[PDB]
């Protein structure tokens, strides 16, 4: 069974880009005939980005020289900008023109996922509907291969041409091939502009120095392929083969010697003794009516019968064997199948809470870990826009340039999914501890609870107004 | 059982006659062909006075307008029981899939089947310009001869009178046949192209020899042509004023193969002359209910459930291309 | 079995470094082909690392007769230095250009893991967009070997030239393999410079002395390559003969002597009976049509049947096997499978807390032993560039120069993974009385709760005006 | 012993024989050739009637089916103990490792391994087109004749009747014996590869010489084939209609060398005749249990422990290549 998938013994990247073609090919074989990508995509969307990805501006105020205030109120201007940028109605915000900040996020990621890398592209529209003329379209990983689909080279290895330290300097991007007839054609694509300006944010996980692309996933995939095919046949073995039953006619006859002797003499010269026989036999049938049940009993002239005899007849074990591996493979691949696919097998309070709260700061793992860098990268590239354009003003006692400190200036974090439920008592013991001791400050309190604290304070004054007002109990 | 559009060869490599004098492709949504349908050559002269202008002109309705299409559909099987034709080393793990084997088994097996339904093409464009009649026949089917028309002087005959064979194999010159042939031939003739021996009694002739340009002299796109088909089509030279070509095509019947050419022929002819390629119905309920029962050909992948329960290649087509004039060449059985 | 992995009876190292390139090549193996390294790498990535690693700066205030308030200051002007270097948003951080410090981290801590040993060159960087010109350029192990891969010799061993002593001097670095078709050629490369400058930070981890390498993998692994190899095969063999079934067919004929002597007959100069019998035969099989389901039944004339009698028929005891093996290796490698494939089974509440502590403290362990050595030479490097470029000011009245107490300057901290949550009654009663009784100072604090007890005073200084301001209660 | 994938060549520079008359490669899973395995042809002509559609067509049974593929297996030593070919300058330290050594050497070795059995695979074509009779022979093997057909109208000779060398130097002409040997070849010849010295007399007339055109005139992908083998194939010229070329080379047997080529030989045919590649079982268990069974060739770098306690380089191969029509060229001795 192993020689239709075959792993050679080397370092993982020449090991993988080789066979590129072929796993990512088989990977969107069973991504699209299984749903078990499906699922596996979908909850991470929904623990990762969830509703919504939100943005928190935090120059470095305390280097910079910044005053806090002044920070926060600059935070407030973007974030108002960026909001209201983000919210377009009309899918405007892609090249393609049919998916918002939402999609941006979810095909990044889901791509990142599934191939290991995202592609995204910082391209000026001239859609005059927006203030911002930058747009964001993501290229796709079939597009990177070396110029003309030549094999990898000295420093042109495999679409990305870089130096003999490896800094990737640019790519080599395809033509489309939707439809399945267009040509292929190379473009040169730069990873950055020298500015520290962010054009073609190529952003993957690398496993080890010099890869150059990310991780798959069928090549841990190809057992639950083969599984399936083996239980499905052997089900179905199984069902077809529990009640077949073999119809045949026998008879006393069979006189050893002089059967034999009959057979020889027919073969001989004496048909005429088998062709009465079977002459009688048919007469026999067609006087009985030979007849089982509903169906005619298959016609059968005495002397020969099947011999329907088994092999084994043991307990298949394949009940144990696909709890162990789907076990097994389940925190492989890292999400649990008693959601995967949710079973309700003898779990308890201590399985649940604990189970749910180790998967869920594991994907708080992931998320800061690839869906930061996408935020990031496009915030500054809206932010370079924004000051371009003096949408937002930087503070007058800037330390240092926006150009010199981009990444102090757009210092930012990202919120993902809302609110966590589990248990509630849980939250709830948390909350109330944290709030009577102090523990808990604006950030990580807003981050706990997916709100903000100075909107949460300006609707606590309206609550507490209005329930004054209109005569309620604040 | 796959798609129709499973259907990609780009390879039309017929040898010369359906691709260059016979490019007049007519398929129809009728069985037969109605000559008279076809316009054919229009009535090309006459005009009005500067007064006012005359009646209406139709296509000049052909007397001879109903002969029987060769309505070809042959099948085979893509059985993924074979090791097929490998290419040197593209990885034969896609070989080993069945899904790959059975793709490019059915490629090979329908080009097969276009190249099969070509050389009965080239046989019966030989059989019309050799003698302008065709047999349109076949085991249960009435034999049809389809005549364009050739005339007795596009049927006159070397052996007649003195024979190259018999005269002098130096001194003597064929060219004045050559004109003598090319005269009543309703046209110029630029290609000489003769089956083997034919061309080597015409240059046995010294005559010949030092009368033909080995050189290139590109005077065409024949050259070109010659280069595409290497096969079995030779440009042998320029003649001077005339190409000199050579076709020793072989089609591979039932258990064995010969040349498509007789012993020693010629036709004399232009390398323009006017080829019909009417088509007539293709006889499946696929074809009709998408509209392919006027067209070129038609392929598909299929699956028989039940006692063939089994999966097949079928090709289906209808030609019945004859010549427009078949005084255009002069037909001669040579010495 | 044990003939394709032989094991030396040697000390570990010498019974290492000669099966070096095969037993790390089947590791690669391995942990390519097989999920559970990944599960393993990246929770031990989320135990020791997680979200980030926060620096902590202490010189030796005591000591160095320092003022503890200026030691305060002056650790506030490096951290915020320091967190500004780090969170460069181009990936700037490393001469290939693409690691940040937190990928930094996870690229060292994941080869310390695999090989045992990590490689990190402090290199000056040309790139001016920061203030600082040092990057650090992590090495692979492939190009620690003898120059021009010679054999181990005297002084100069699998690629180290030490002294009779073994003080590790420096180094021949091959050159780079990639693409598959560069040469090596062997540089040398000092381990450390004179002045106490880390150039060639080499962390791992010695078994004992005069060891050069670090731990391995597939040399514990090899038994689940193959346990899985044969249940895979046994689940197979299982699967597709529980129906086999022989159809052939048999008759009485069969007269013994008479059979006997028709065969010989027929050897000799009979055939004409064979014949005669065998076109009965298929007369019989096309004129019965022997058919028993949807297919047809294999020509068999008749006197020849399979005998397809089995092996033993006992349970295959495949599944105590299985388990017993799996919590066998899974406390071997050391991180428990009730969560490397996650079993719910029979697990109880003193089982989860239990686990979890011991588990979790001994990730603490693995963090403060293989994270703090990286952590602190690049804080040392950093923190030299910062005293030559002048960023922060030392204390005026030092004991000691910089150069001379590196260590005592340098002396830091450094912080892990997040908040542990694993039941909340447990933390929150934790805290309650450790709030009550005193029992818990701010570092210690600060290291349970992942916060800083600054930050936390002074927001609650926000909360409390900001809740009398607005009216909401403090 | 090192890896099944340390087998990287991309030296495919066989004689235009394996590449250009034998692309046909058949590696099988079975030990013998079985051409009626082989489609080969395909039974190409017949179509069926515009009702119904007819039989299942099948690979049509060809006659004999059973011979034994040249199941050759060489091997060497690549012993650390010699200094090796050191292409010029490119850091001898890596030689002086023993790695480096032993993997360019087991390059050299492996290479040389198939240039050897490419070597005895063109002394099996030269057999093959010049008799049609093949010696699948060896010591500790019985000698099977493997004949393609090749008929006797394909191996009359020169000698016959009328020398060249007894011929008049300067007047006569071959090309009239070229027509004569080239009609009955079924089909057109387009190379006249002659052995040197046959070359030699075929040009000392000189109605060759002044027939002859030196001139590029670049026809084909012959001249690009010439400039990549520029060691044995020798592109004279056009002869006009004709390519001229002249094949010398040679093989360096046990203890001599000498010219594959006989004293003075020609094969009469088409550069695109069809030829067959069938390839027997790989006599060693890696290849079965990793399904190399059918293949045209298997390395291996193997250690032996015990009395031969060494390791080696081990090359595996069988092929019986042939052609399909031996009839498709003339075999002619000359003068």
């Amino acid at each position: 069974q192993l020689r239709s998938w075959n792993p050679p013994s080397e370092s993982v990247d020449a090991a993988l880009l080789p066979n590129f073609t072929r796993g990512n090919a088989r990977a969107d074989d069973l991504v699209r005939n299984n749903g078990y990508a499906a699922n596996a995509i979908q909850l991470h969307q929904d623990h990762i980005v969830g509703s919504f990805f939100r943005l928190s501006h935090r120059p470095s105020w305390r280097y910079l020289g910044i005053g806090e205030e002044e920070a926060r109120a600059f935070s407030r201007e973007v974030e108002a900008a960026w909001k209201e940028f983000a919210e377009d109605d009309c899918c405007c915000i892609d090249v393609e023109r049919k998916r918002t900040f939402t999609m941006m996020i979810r095909e990044g990621v889901a791509m990142h996922a599934f191939n290991g890398e995202l592609f995204v592209q910082a391209t000026w529209d001239t859609s005059s509907s927006r203030l911002f003329r930058t747009q964001f379209r993501m290229v796709s990983p079939k597009r990177i291969s070396n110029p003309n689909n030549t094999g990898d080279s000295r420093n042109c290895r495999a679409g990305v041409q870089i130096n003999d330290s490896g800094a990737a300097l640019g790519y080599y991007v395809s033509e489309d091939g939707y439809p399945g007839w267009m040509p292929q054609k190379w473009t040169w694509i730069p990873r950055e502009l020298p500015g520290g300006r962010a054009s073609f944010i190529h952003v993957f996980e690398p496993v080890e120095d010099g890869q150059t692309r990310g991780a798959n996933v069928f090549y841990s995939v190809m057992e639950q392929m083969k599984m399936l095919d083996t239980l499905q046949n052997t089900q179905l073995q199984s069902a077809i083969v529990k009640a077949m039953y073999a119809a045949t006619i026998e008879s006393e006859l069979d006189t050893q010697s002089a059967m034999d002797f009959i057979l020889g003499a027919n073969s001989q010269e004496q048909r005429e003794r088998l062709t009465g026989w079977i002459g009688e036999i048919a007469a026999y049938y067609a006087a009985a009516p030979v007849r089982l049940g509903g169906a005619k009993v298959p016609h059968l002239m005495p002397g020969d019968s099947l011999n329907l005899q088994t092999a084994q007849d043991t307990d298949n074990g394949y009940s144990v064997f696909e709890q162990s591996l789907l076990r097994y493979i389940a925190a492989g691949l890292g999400v649990s199948y008693e959601q995967l696919s949710r079973n309700y097998a003898q779990m308890s309070y201590s399985t649940a809470r604990a189970s749910a709260n180790e998967s869920w700061a594991y994907f708080m793992g992931r998320r800061k870990f690839v869906a930061s860098r996408q935020a990031s990268q496009m915030f500054l590239c809206w932010l370079e826009e924004a000051i371009v354009r003096r949408v937002v003003t930087l503070p007058s006692k800037a330390r240092f340039s926006f150009q010199e400190a981009r990444s102090a200036w757009g210092n930012c974090d990202w919120i993902g999914s809302g609110r966590m439920a589990i248990d509630g008592l849980k939250e709830v013991q948390e909350a109330v501890m944290l709030i009577e001791a102090g523990l808990s400050t604006y950030e990580k309190e807003c981050a706990k609870r997916g709100d903000d604290y100075q909107e949460i304070f300006a609707q606590q004054v309206r609550e507490t107004m209005e329930r004054r007002a209109a005569g309620l109990k604040p | 059982a796959q798609l129709l559009a499973a259907n990609e060869q780009k390879f039309k490599f017929d040898p010369l006659f359906l691709r260059l004098f016979f490019r007049e492709s007519y398929p129809f949504t009728t069985e037969k062909v109605y000559l008279s349908q076809i316009p054919g050559l229009v009535n090309m002269a006459l005009y009005v006075s500067p007064i006012v202008s005359g009646e209406v002109i139709r296509s000049r309705g052909g007397s001879t307008s109903e002969f029987t299409p060769g309505y070809v559909k042959p099948k085979h099987e893509v059985n993924p029981q074979m090791t097929l034709r490998r290419l040197p080393d593209e990885d034969p793990q896609n070989l080993a899939d069945p899904a790959y084997r059975r793709r490019r088994i059915i490629m090979q097996n329908m080009r097969d089947e276009e190249l099969a339904i070509a050389q009965v093409e080239e046989m019966q464009a030989v059989s019309a310009v050799l003698k302008g009649k065709y047999t349109m026949t076949g085991e249960a089917f009435d034999p049809v001869e389809v005549d364009m028309g050739r005339s007795e002087e596009n049927n006159i005959t070397q052996s007649g009178g003195t024979e190259w064979s018999k005269r002098d194999k130096s001194t003597y010159d064929p060219t004045d046949d050559i004109e003598a042939y090319a005269l009543n031939a309703s046209g110029v003739v630029n290609i000489i192209v003769f089956d083997p021996k034919g061309w080597a009694l015409f240059r046995s002739f010294k005559a010949v020899k030092e009368k033909l340009d080995t050189r290139r002299g590109s005077n065409s796109e024949l050259e070109t042509a010659v280069k595409d088909l290497g096969k079995a089509v030779s440009y042998k030279g320029m003649y001077g004023d005339v190409a000199i070509v050579v076709y020793s095509g072989q089609y591979v019947e039932n258990g064995v193969k010969k040349n498509f050419l007789p012993d020693n022929t010629m036709v004399l002819g232009n390398t323009q002359a006017r080829g019909l390629r009417t088509y007539g119905c293709i006889q499946d309920a696929d074809a009709q209910r998408e509209g392919i029962n006027a067209s070129a050909r038609y392929p598909k992948n299929w699956v028989t459930t039940g006692d063939p329960a089994r999966e097949f290649t079928m090709i289906q087509s209808a030609p019945l291309m004859l010549l427009a004039d078949p005084d255009e060449f002069v037909s001669v059985q040579l010495a």
